[PDB]
């Protein structure tokens, strides 16, 4: 009944829709950096044959 | 950096082979042209000497 109280819950939608926005972009920067780390480990080991 | 250090293994034994021959080289090389002007000098101390 009460406009305040659809108010406040506004406010937990979109902390929620936040918080799967900002998981998404820590799965892309763990992804971003195994990838990372693997070219450099080959890397190093080429020019180490080199 | 354990496949670095499998592959850097190697690396250092070539360059163990490489310092082998650059050391034996250049005092062997030393040696012989040292004895090889005492060669000269004894055999023109005979003639000297006669």
């Amino acid at each position: 009944v009460d406009q305040r109280t659809r108010d406040a819950l506004q406010r937990s939608v979109q902390l929620a829709i936040e918080i799967t926005t900002n998981s998404q972009e820590a799965a892309a920067k763990h992804e971003a950096q195994r990838l990372e780390q693997e070219a450099r480990g080959r890397l190093e080991r080429q020019k180490i044959l080199d | 950096q354990s496949e670095a250090e499998k592959a850097r293994k190697e690396l250092l034994e070539l360059e163990a082979l490489s310092m082998a021959v650059e050391s034996t080289g250049t005092a062997k090389a030393e040696a012989e042209s040292r004895a090889e002007a005492a060669r000269i000098e004894g055999e023109g101390s005979v003639l000297q000497a006669k």
